[PDB]
């Protein structure tokens, strides 16, 4: 077991200890869908009011 | 000295973060008015703990935080709370109807409303940062805010921070504690949406730390504040590197690099011990061996799965209390010989350990005993794939005759965005199974 | 009532067990994707192992170990046996074997060429020629040497491999159930020829001269133990038996960090079948592990209704044992 | 989260004046709006059902809606009668006949106007209104005909609130007039499109609960309503008391209909108790459990037997221990785990009040979405056309401006309903 890079202070220590070696969207892409799921509410509140107006 | 700011969304991530700074303020001894004797340099400074906290000319000592909710009820309790005085009302956000268990009006209804409310918050603290290196986001997978409106804050964070780190404290749904049906579809959904803006992901499945509760501390019906109390010492653990003095995980680059190898594989698996009941009468306290030889048990994961029948990529060891490296080694050296331990033949077999001096903290009346000597172990193997087959075969069930999908229609989104985030968990299941064969 | 569903039509083992759970009154069977079942009478392949043991108030239980094909597999019970240390590449009880990809390749033809310096093999199908064997492997295999000098049972001259039926429980108990079959050639033992394999190969279904000396080319243990005495002037016990149950206990010893569920959400328990090869000496050698074992015709009886007693009745019981518990 | 109650006819407005004498009870509220109570968690979510008023007074959210005077004065000299804002008090002179088409067409289009002003200026006063509650018959005329209109016109007004109705169904058992299936299709046929969670309250259930159970032989309507009061009380405790789940109507809805028209719920509670009569043995945990799902203590006239549970939510009244109830709910599916829908995954969600209701230590209601409903469909399906197939009674109908085809389309949607229900109980 190699223990290496320890590295001590007043509040503790850290080292590593090895056994064997190995062997995007923008906003404006985030803006327009957005709105094209608030278009689609939309559509279906006016076919819903439509319905109702018949 | 460089600044991380926590970000907490929906009930889950609020109160998650209630027991975390309530637990950092114990840690550091900052009293519920802010203030902190122990530190000298009033009015500011770069310590260790300045990366969590700010502070003021008046000596307070102000959380990089920010708490959002959908819905007032569960922030309106920290407004009241025993830390009141010590968050500023800005950071403190609330709407006034929730997402109601939809992922799909918690992303795109409700949450375009209050999307630039909260990054302008959000940009005061940034602000206030002379090198801000990132976030840690707090959320549950199965709420409709915690998984709606994260999903759209990740995808921002990253178009106004590109250069920052992001890092998630995810709560995996389980039923003996959610009361929701359609926990699966916001958990597949949230997760499609984020895991390309996320960097390092620490799940924590309700079930695991539910059947903790039960056997060690001896809770017939745990309560969210017995889980949140147990869930804030491993959060604890694991940020106890940016709030301390170390080498060892100093900035939220480092959680990436030592932990996370393939950009797509990074959920590690958090496992904790002792647990140890404060009702406890008689208690033998457990040494360097006995609580790291716990690390490999899977009664003490904060997801059920078998390490065993996986492969390694990456292992931290954060040791806190009476620790010296000789004994972790002799641990180790035990260990290795008892146990089913592979890694992936192109990783390095071995461990990275982290020694913090000062023994757990535990809040005055909880559930936990001190303990002289604990361990949270940090290991990416591919054997918490089986938590994503367990909520995509659920999610499989109900999608299959489309029930519940009219919820989410009607609040804009299209079926096809269940399909595709499926085909990603797809995607993402199989990279483990090339990992781990 | 306990609940049980059954994945795997095609297990005539299970079948009876089924028909055993369900005449007791007190199991009731669902449907394979009925996730609020107590046992699982899983699938053979692609076993959800990680979806056992999320159901609340329901303790959960499988009759297979995740992790057993590791014993189960021709190719990995070799590499199992030369890289555990209990076992080691001098293990005694195992013929020299090599994995053949179409790799020890190199390792392997050191060893025939000192065997050129019997050099029978097999590769899994006989050979005496190592050239002949690889050129047959690429038309993963494993190369094993063939035992040229087996025991023979007379009348006849015959070749024969002994099967025995092994359960593990949930707490990881060894039980070797006490009737063994023989698995017998009809046809006697010819060392001039491999080519013509049916008087070495002796798998039933090779068996298509079936059934002149005992019915369905079936020997019990009855019967092999008196013949031991009259021919040899030994029992079953003795010249054979022991060293069946020490490999049995080291191979499952072996694998158990690996496979036991002791502190797991879920349970497991297993029916292995052991196949066993006796040489001239009457030494046991060690053929192959398999891990969905069919059982003999006389035997199934007995021996289902002992998987129900020890394997299920144990985790969830009801309202002169036929096994030897191994110990460990 | 306020609701805004409506209660419209005969029968609306008596289960809804019950309705609300229970619940103030159980708030602590006296008949002329004061507190009177002892604990703080009866007024926590008190504003989801009650305005405060000038001096600390608590003025139920509540619209009394009627085409004839006679209910509602009996509601105004009633034991809470006092309680309600009088100016919520709308109501016509001619009354309906039992007549769907005099509520939906002619009498009550005169009236709804009003009926709409008066919901308009409850809703402008919310902080932030969750939705509707309706409380009618479909056999009659006013709540039937007219109840199914003002819905309509609300939904049009309020089209992203939640609507909920607790809804009577009509039983030649308990019947006024023949013309009662054709009042009740014609009302399903609304509540299918325009509503979003309708607990069907089968006047049938009612009456057997009344005979078979109770021993009463011959139940009255004050019998019958005190199955009801009992079952909304229990229904809407999860919205009116604090607890783990503070719940909501949508979330109600999210959570319980997998299918847009599949949202016709059968209530159910234990134990079942007779007015003027108190039984002393309080019930255990296990034997709440075993009775709540128990057909006998159903709602609606259905054999959960014949159907399969879609979703199902339980709430427990009382000081109890939770872990025994999760333990006896568990307990329940692992059991007759057919009878729940193998691909809605923990379909069935418990909650728990340590309030009970009046008169009782330990209480439980039960909200089943079972496709075995589709047995009550059925039932009206065959009343109706026992008739239609020979047009009878149907010139009381096409006196008031119907058509023979919209009694053809009401059918046809209901057998519908009923032919989707069948849908999800054989996969
Ligand atoms: N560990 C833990 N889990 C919680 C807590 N609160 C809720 N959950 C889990 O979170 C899931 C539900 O998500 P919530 O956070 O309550 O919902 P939300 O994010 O506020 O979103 P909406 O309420 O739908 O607007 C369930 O699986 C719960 O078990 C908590 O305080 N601690
Ligand atoms: N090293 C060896 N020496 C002599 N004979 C051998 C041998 N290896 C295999 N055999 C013969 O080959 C026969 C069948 O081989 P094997 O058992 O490996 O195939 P199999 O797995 O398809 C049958 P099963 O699964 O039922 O055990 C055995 O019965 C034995 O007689
Ligand atoms: N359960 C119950 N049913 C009632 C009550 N009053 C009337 N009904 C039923 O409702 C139908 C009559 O409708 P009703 O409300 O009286 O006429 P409306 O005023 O025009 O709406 C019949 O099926 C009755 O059995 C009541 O107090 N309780
Ligand atoms: C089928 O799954 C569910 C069923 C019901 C609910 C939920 C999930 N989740 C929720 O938030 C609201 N909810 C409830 N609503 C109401 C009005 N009363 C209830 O009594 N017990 C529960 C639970 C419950
Ligand atoms: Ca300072
Ligand atoms: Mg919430
Ligand atoms: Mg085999
Ligand atoms: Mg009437």
């Amino acid at each position: 077991m190699e223990v290496i890079e320890l590295n001590k202070c007043t509040s503790g220590q850290s080292f590593e200890v090895i056994l064997k070696p190995p062997s995007d969207p923008s906003l404006e892409e985030i803006q327009k869908k957005l709105e094209a799921a608030e278009e689609r509410r939309k559509y279906q509140e006016a076919e819903l009011l439509k319905h109702l107006a018949e | 000295m460089r600044e991380c700011i926590s970000i907490h969304v929906g009930q889950a991530g609020v109160q998650i973060g209630n027991a975390c700074w309530e637990l950092y303020c114990l840690e550091h001894g900052i009293q519920p008015d802010g203030q902190m004797p122990s530190d000298k340099t009033i009015g500011g400074g770069d310590d260790s703990f300045n990366t969590f906290f700010s502070e003021t000319g008046a000596g307070k000592h102000v959380p990089r935080a920010v708490f959002v909710d959908l819905e007032p009820t569960v922030i309106d309790e920290v407004r009241t709370g025993t830390y009141r005085q010590l968050f500023h009302p800005e950071q403190l956000i609330t709407g006034k109807e929730d997402a109601a268990n939809n992922y799909a009006r918690g992303h795109y209804t409700i949450g375009k409303e209050i999307i630039d409310l909260v990054l302008d918050r959000i940009r005061k603290l940034a602000d206030q940062c002379t090198g801000l290196q990132g976030f840690l986001v707090f959320h549950s997978f199965g709420g409709g805010t915690g998984s709606g409106f994260t999903s759209l804050l990740m995808e921002r964070l990253s178009v106004d921070y590109g250069k920052k780190s992001k890092l998630e404290f995810s709560i995996y749904p389980a039923p003996q504690v959610s009361t929701a049906v359609v926990e699966p579809y916001n958990s597949i959904l949230t997760t499609h949406t984020t895991l390309e803006h996320s960097d390092c992901a620490f799940m924590v499945d309700n079930e695991a730390i539910y059947d903790i509760c039960r056997r060690n501390l001896d809770i017939e019906r745990p309560t969210y504040t017995n889980l949140n109390r147990l869930i804030s010492q491993i959060v604890s653990s694991i940020t106890a590197s940016l709030r301390f003095d170390g080498a060892l995980n100093v900035d939220l680059t480092e959680f990436q690099t030592n932990l996370v190898p393939y950009p797509r594989i990074h959920f590690p698996l958090a496992t904790y011990a002792p647990v140890i009941s404060a009702e406890k009468a008689y208690h033998e306290q457990l040494s360097v061996a006995e609580i790291t030889n716990a690390c490999f048990e899977p009664a003490n994961q904060m997801v059920k799965c078998d390490p065993r029948h996986g492969k390694y990529m990456a292992c931290c060891l954060l040791y806190r209390g009476d620790v010296v490296p000789k004994d972790v080694n002799a641990a180790i050296a035990t260990i290795k010989t008892k146990r089913s331990i592979q890694f992936v033949d192109w990783c390095p077999t071995g461990f990275k350990v982290g020694i913090n001096y000062q023994p757990p903290t535990v809040v005055p009346g909880g559930d936990l005993a001190k303990v002289q000597r604990a361990v949270c172990m940090l290991s990416n193997t591919t054997a918490i794939a089986e938590a994503w087959a367990r909520l995509d075969h659920k999610f499989d069930l109900m999608y299959a005759k489309r029930a519940f999908v009219h919820w989410y229609v009607g609040e804009g989104m299209e079926e096809g965005e269940f399909s595709e985030a499926r085909e990603d968990m797809a995607a993402l299941e199989k990279d483990y199974e090339e990992v781990g064969v | 009532m306990y609940t049980f569903v059954v994945r795997d039509e095609n297990s005539s083992v299970y079948a009876e067990v089924s028909r055993l759970l369900l005449a007791t009154g007190q199991w009731k069977r669902l449907r394979k994707d009925n996730p609020r079942f107590n046992l699982m009478l899983g699938e053979r392949n692609r076993l959800p192992f990680g979806r056992l043991g999320h159901e609340p108030g329901l303790v959960q239980l499988v009759n297979y170990y995740r992790g057993a094909d590791k014993l189960c597999r021709k190719a990995s019970l070799v590499k199992l046996i030369k890289t555990s240390p209990e076992l080691s590449e001098s293990c005694t009880w195992f013929p020299e074997s090599y994995v053949i990809y179409p790799d020890e390749r190199e390792v392997f033809l050191a060893a025939y060429n000192r065997r050129r310096e019997g050099n029978v093999w097999i590769a899994k199908l006989i050979s005496s020629e190592a050239s002949e064997l690889l050129d047959f492997i690429d038309e993963v295999h494993v190369i094993q040497k063939y035992l040229e000098k087996p025991l023979l049972l007379e009348p006849g001259h015959r070749k024969f491999d002994i099967r025995s039926w092994v359960l593990v429980d949930h707490l990881y108990n060894i039980y070797l159930y006490r009737e063994g079959v023989l698995r017998t050639s009809s046809e006697p033992y010819n060392s001039a020829n491999f080519q013509d394999k049916t008087c070495h190969l002796t798998n039933h279904c090779i068996q298509k001269n079936y059934g002149r000396y005992e019915e369905g080319n079936e020997m019990f243990f009855e019967e092999f133990n008196q013949y031991l005495m009259d021919a040899l002037n030994t029992t079953l016990e003795n010249s054979i038996l022991l060293q069946i149950k020490h490999i049995i206990r080291s191979c499952l010893m072996c694998i158990e960090p690996a496979i036991s569920t002791k502190h797991l959400h879920y349970q497991s328990f297993q029916l292995f079948g052991f196949d066993f090869m006796v040489d001239e000496e009457l030494k046991v050698w060690l053929i192959e592990v398999n891990g969905a074992p069919a059982c003999a015709q006389k035997l199934y009886a007995e021996l289902c209704q002992g998987i129900v007693d020890v394997a299920i009745s144990s985790v969830f019981p009801l309202a002169t044992s036929i096994f030897i518990k191994l110990h460990h | 989260r306020e609701i805004v109650h409506i209660q419209a006819g005969q029968c609306g407005n008596q289960i809804g004046a019950k309705f609300w004498e229970v619940i103030s009870d159980e708030h602590g509220i006296d008949p002329t709006g004061s507190y009177h109570g002892d604990s703080d968690l009866q007024l926590e979510r008190i504003n989801v059902y009650y305005n405060e008023a000038t001096g600390n007074k608590y003025v139920p959210r509540a619209i009394l809606v009627d085409l004839e005077p006679g209910t509602m004065d009996s509601v105004r000299s009633g034991p809470f009668g006092q309680i309600f804002r009088p100016d919520n008090f709308v109501f016509g002179q001619s009354g309906a006949g039992n007549n769907w088409a005099k509520g939906h067409y002619t009498e009550g289009a005169e009236l709804v106007d009003s009926v709409l002003d008066v919901v308009r200026k409850e809703s402008e006063s919310c902080d932030c209104l969750q939705g509707f509650q309706l409380t009618h018959s479909l056999g009659g005329g006013t709540g039937s005909g007219m109840g199914t209109l003002l819905i309509s016109k609300i939904r049009e007004e309020y089209p992203d609130r939640i609507m909920n109705t607790f809804s009577v169904m009509p039983s030649p058992k308990v019947s006024d007039t023949v013309v009662e299936p054709y009042n009740a299709t014609l009302s399903v046929h609304q509540l299918v499109e325009n509503t979003d969670e309708t607990y069907c309250i089968d006047n049938e259930a009612l009456y057997d609960i009344c005979f078979r159970t109770l021993k009463l032989t011959t139940p009255t309507y004050g019998d019958l309503n005190h199955l009801v009061s009992a079952t909304m009380s229990g229904v809407t405790t999860c919205l009116r008391f604090p607890g783990q789940l503070n719940a909501d109507l949508r979330k109600l809805a999210v959570n319980m209909v997998p299918f847009p028209r599949l949202h016709f719920f059968m209530p159910g509670f234990a134990p079942l108790t007779s007015r003027g009569s108190q039984q002393y043995r309080a019930l255990t945990v296990p034997e709440l459990t075993q009775q709540m799902f128990d057909s006998k203590n159903m709602m609606a006239a259905c054999d959960p037997r014949h159907g399969r549970y879609l979703t199902v939510a339980a709430i427990f009244r009382g000081r109890m221990s939770m872990k025994e109830v999760d333990e006896q709910m568990l307990n329940v599916q692992n059991k007759n785990s057919s009878y729940f829908v193998e691909w809605i995954p923990n379909n069935v969600k418990t909650a728990v009040c340590d309030i009970p209701p009046r008169g009782l230590k330990m209480s439980a209601t039960f909200i089943g979405n079972s496709t075995a409903i589709q047995e009550l469909f059925k039932r009206i399906s065959e009343q109706f056309t026992a008739m239609f197939r020979r047009k009878a009674f149907l010139h009381w109908y096409t006196g008031e401006g119907m058509d023979e085809m919209e009694f053809t389309e009401a059918e046809s949607n209901m057998n519908d309903l009923v032919s989707e229900y069948q849908q999800y109980q054989d996969a």
